[PDB]
């Protein structure tokens, strides 16, 4: 079984978006009114699942093959998962989901008038290698209208979920694309008060990683809470 | 002061979280192996229980797109991290609320006691992480059992909550479902009876 | 018939890209080695076709219906055509063509592996209205690789053709999308030596013109040679 | 000095210009009305003729993706700007070179004489604009007829060309096709016999 | 992106709005022609009704200085924009709450059905704009009728309100006043039973 | 009757003051706690009254005559009503109200010790001309104390109401005067978070419009939501 | 975008390249082991051939200070990277032009066929790198054999060259020298018959 041999650097709750960000209407009713109760880290908090033995399909990370070919911009989304100390996070679970080229999701609840793509599901999973590296092959998702203000559009994004070494490190986020004009207008993006924090969510065009005559590539590194050994406890 | 790399900021899981993490629910075909709500195989040691609940918003309306993740020790108070569908018991699981009824369910065993960093035993509990649209950064909670009062009274964690009245919000209420031992744990995100959420 | 009543401001040939722009490989063998011969303007040069009576189909300018629905980000391409003096050019012909959401062209010669979109042709035409306004409804094309350097990619773009009031004004150009990181890297774009000139080719995201819960909009204004009356000739 | 709004910068038509301006050629279904290479209907006044030619690059290789636009006076030396398919004759047209043969063809009538701004008559000519991948900004040329030597001799335009040798690059060579009067006009973009290109 | 000129920023109407928009109310002599709360003259076609209500702040206290503006279709489901006191019916009106009782009144006819932009019929409704000191930017709402349950059930606008419970905040309760058909519409600005307000 | 031919640019709710702006005490209890519901524009929202036929009195717009002469600085408040596209809004209703020179309001509920003015009412209305212009003749209001903080004073201001083309454009605002030192201290002014927005409410001294030896003049232009034609709807 | 460390910029080899890379040529004593022009020892498998050529500047003048590097597969279409003078065959060699005649020579074997990344066969070829004073960045080319016309016709690389005539430039001309099979391969840096140079 797991062992309590680590401590995770405390989260900076002014970096991350706050719970109540009124412009993002749903956050109104879905945010606590009481302050969070801080508690010391214990084995309960400092351990988490290891997905090394999950049986991954061969195309789990290839959205082009996992659902003919999807319509849209062929891109590789790659990067690395590190901790705050800059140490790689190997064998970690990276799960992603997104819409198709037209901003339509393959989900019951998605009523957007843009059509589904017969060859696209929009789900991917990949386990980081020994150097904390991950990669997915997909199509660049389209922006989509949503019922917030009368004319809100989510910038093109890819939903990301990362396990890390403990439940303490577990994070759900969104990757955005470099130069997209919708970014600065999105209320969800703006849930993040520090423009500097916003930058961390922008994947950069990576020409070096592209397959000439085939697909472009984007680079998105992910930093998880810093992991250190216990001391003088 | 020393500054480390900033952690990647959290974002809402959004309403379509199902697509990536709760395949069935999305109404999409699943893969060979999925992480789901059955932590324990029927032949797993310990006291098998069925857990269930609803999630309420600040208006008292059910949250039907919630997504949850659990982490608990096995019946001997041991965290089993090597996740495998082959195992009789996995410490980690996932669930989500029905779009209709708005209820979630978990099939597990009652966790054994684990000690805190100080060597003090905590009452049996399940670590819960809640995600959903409108939730910018996941809310952390603990599910304790009403039938472990003695243990609960002395939990160093539960004891950290100032108002005794708020401790109550963390206690699952024992019941029976089809002659099976069940505990109901409802989450109130905001307002009257707001559930205690942690930071660690 | 037509009459010689106007004169057109001389073209600034340092604004426009030069004929020989070596980074754009094909320009090498397809650019003159002799200087152009300047000639005075006569009726031959100061008149052109008026397409007022061309018979336009009802969906000529609607790429979503003129070919189900195309997959890809639904956008409105609108703007105005004016001359250098700021005068609108009414009843002028604007023709556009582009690739699909995947950067695939509906043309024999296009061998790019991204698939064709069964509901997408990629051609539109619109005659400006009395205020020099034009509009198209299409899907945002995808970038696409091309045999230039070993890893050249065209930024997403829509090809444009504008008639104007005379053959002296006729112009062919390309529209680019605001924030597209590929723009600065393209050798075609870079045939334009003035950064300021390049900016004229960038369509701006226009939320004001978008149809909420339906499609976004880009504004692309075009400027043709200023037309003036003859004087003391 | 006074500076006006700058004219939208030009860009190459690219290889797929066909899809936009030469539907047939792109091998795509055309629309009801299309502007093509038949400017004159049989019952059109004047001497109907067939123009044809190829386009060469600086290496003397055929340009198979070229696109041309023409503008001419009718037989009375008059410009018909009201473009209409019903028309017996239209002053404007479009043509492209075959991806195979690499030849363009136009069906029209020999244009009447028009005068310059100064009132001096110009020899019959056809204004041409060349587009193609590799051509950042379109090339302007004019076609003249070899059987109009006298007129050509006195053209105010053709006289603007310093070197006489270059002038000849502008004269189409009369021939016959299927017993029809044809004129061949080859454009050399660069090098030996480079065609005169104009700026106006 | 493109940016137009910014709209002039709103400001609260203040406690003295009456002097400007409801002269009687201010206790001031009125002008020959005033825009008031009698949309329909007795000889107007349709079912003549009396509308009344109260406005409540977040504390459950009466807002005695509110100012209301209404917009509704005539009995045919037609919007009569040509405002004239000569008219039998005007689609536009204004009312305000008594400094005493804290109740506003409106004399009109029940509006007929109107289709949304998509051709789908909306249940009869009255468009209301609320103004008062403390309100920086006016609040928009709609009044629907309890006796149009069938229509209400299918209103595309009403159906946009996520929580069914909130839709009920928009339905006026039918009653009689002096043997006259009346509807009571209370607006709750904040808190328990908070009236749904719109953005368009 | 009215026709659903138009769409109005969506309001910028971060430009306008928010509902909850604590320093302005009344707003606390008079601001909703639930998010506003966004609804698509329909005929209901895109139409509104036309006051062309309202029977305006001869001195409706002249506060010096419409109630002896009032005591105070004789001013002309003129301007133009336009939309966000810069389009004039002809035949629209402009209504104003203010206090007297002493900051006293001719209203029951006004208990300020500054006396009333025998010849001053404080209400005006004017219908914009064909070019979107309006003008009033009045006296500059005085600032006045109010029960907010213990020593709060509103800058001198005129309350304005503008109808525009539809209930979607309808607006209530306040005009402040150039150089008023009380401006930056006002909690109502400050309900507006962008200083640039504040600037929009400041009337500029306009010597070009003054009547020498009679009255000064101020210029106040108003921008209503941009009106566009529906397209591809 | 993402930027890596920029590559060290190339510079011309200069006229004295020989001192560094072609000892004999410089007219200097050589070291024990030198990388020269004999890729095959007498007992190496495959067909032993002699390669010879001249280098031409844009004026049609011999470039007498050129330096060339070759890379080719052995007779089995296998790349031998472990460089050793002990080997019977080395896939790598070096040659230069005489200061007098201006001709370079290579002693090797006809390379076997190698597949491209896509699994398609490439005609027998030798990868050439050309260096000299006046050349800022080395020129890359390929030597194909005239006696492999069938293979040549289907070369996925040769086929990337748009103009058929330019392909001819890459074909070495089989001849005999002292009754030995030889191929002549002349490089024309500029002008008439300019050799195709690649980028990869
Ligand atoms: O973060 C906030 O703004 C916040 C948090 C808790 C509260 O109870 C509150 F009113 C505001
Ligand atoms: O409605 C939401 O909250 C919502 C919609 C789409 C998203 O991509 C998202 F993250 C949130
Ligand atoms: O624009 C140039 O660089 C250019 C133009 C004509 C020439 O003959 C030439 F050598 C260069
Ligand atoms: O190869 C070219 O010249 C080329 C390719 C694609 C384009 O969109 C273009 F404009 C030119
Ligand atoms: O009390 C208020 O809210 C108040 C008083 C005076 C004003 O001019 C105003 F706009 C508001
Ligand atoms: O605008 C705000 O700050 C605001 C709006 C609504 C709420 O319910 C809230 F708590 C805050
Ligand atoms: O002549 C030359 O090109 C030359 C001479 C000396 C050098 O070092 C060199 F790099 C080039
Ligand atoms: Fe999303
Ligand atoms: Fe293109
Ligand atoms: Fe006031
Ligand atoms: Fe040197």
């Amino acid at each position: 079984p797991a062992q309590d041999n680590s401590r995770f650097v405390i989260r900076d709750r002014n970096w991350h978006p706050k719970a109540l960000t009124p412009d993002y209407k749903t956050s109104i009713a879905r945010s606590p009114r009481q302050a969070l109760v801080s508690i010391p880290q214990s084995i309960s908090e400092t351990t988490g699942p290891n997905f090394s033995h999950l049986g991954f399909g061969a195309h789990d990370h290839d959205l082009l093959l996992n659902f003919g070919l999807p319509i849209g911009e062929r891109i590789i989304v790659a990067g690395r998962v590190v901790d705050q100390y800059g140490k790689p996070v190997p064998n970690t679970l990276v799960e992603m989901w997104q819409a198709n080229a037209g901003g339509r999701y393959r989900h019951k609840n998605d009523r957007y008038l843009a059509p589904l793509d017969p060859n696209f599901g929009g789900v991917g999973r990949c386990l980081t290698d020994s150097d904390g590296y991950y990669s997915f092959r997909t199509i660049k998702p389209g922006p989509y209208p949503w019922r917030n203000g009368p004319n809100d559009w989510r910038p093109a994004h890819i939903h990301f979920g990362i396990s890390g070494p403990s439940i303490a490190t577990k994070l759900i986020t969104q990757l955005y694309f470099e130069g997209d004009p919708l970014i600065p207008m999105c209320p969800i993006v703006k849930s993040i008060a520090n423009p500097e924090a916003v930058q961390q969510l922008i994947a950069k065009l990576d020409m070096n990683n592209a397959n000439p005559m085939d697909c472009l590539a984007y680079r998105f590194d992910i930093v998880l809470r810093g992991q250190r050994k216990t001391h003088f406890e | 002061p020393i500054e480390l790399l900033p952690e990647t900021p959290s974002q809402t899981a959004g309403p379509y979280v199902h697509i990536g993490l709760a395949l069935e629910a999305a109404g999409n075909p699943t893969r060979d192996q999925e992480i789901w709500n059955r932590l324990a195989k029927p032949d797993a040691p310990g006291e098998h229980i069925l857990l269930l609940g609803q999630v309420y918003d600040g208006n008292g309306h059910l949250v039907r797109d919630s997504f949850l993740e659990v982490w608990q020790a096995d019946a001997n108070g041991e965290y089993q991290d090597a996740y495998n569908l082959e195992n009789a018991f996995n410490s980690f699981g996932r669930t989500a609320t029905t779009f209709d009824a708005g209820e979630w369910t978990l099939h597990t065993v009652k966790p054994g006691v684990v000690n805190n960093a100080a060597g003090v035993p905590m009452a049996p509990h399940i670590n819960i992480s809640l995600f959903a649209r409108g939730i910018n950064i996941h809310l952390h909670t603990r599910l304790y059992f009403d039938d472990e009062a003695q243990a609960n009274a002395k939990c160093p964690v539960l004891n950290l909550i100032e108002q005794p009245q708020r401790r109550e919000t963390l206690i699952a209420k024992r019941c029976e479902v089809d002659g099976k031992t069940a505990y109901r744990f409802d989450i109130r995100i905001q307002g009257e009876g707001e559930t205690v959420f942690f930071d660690f």
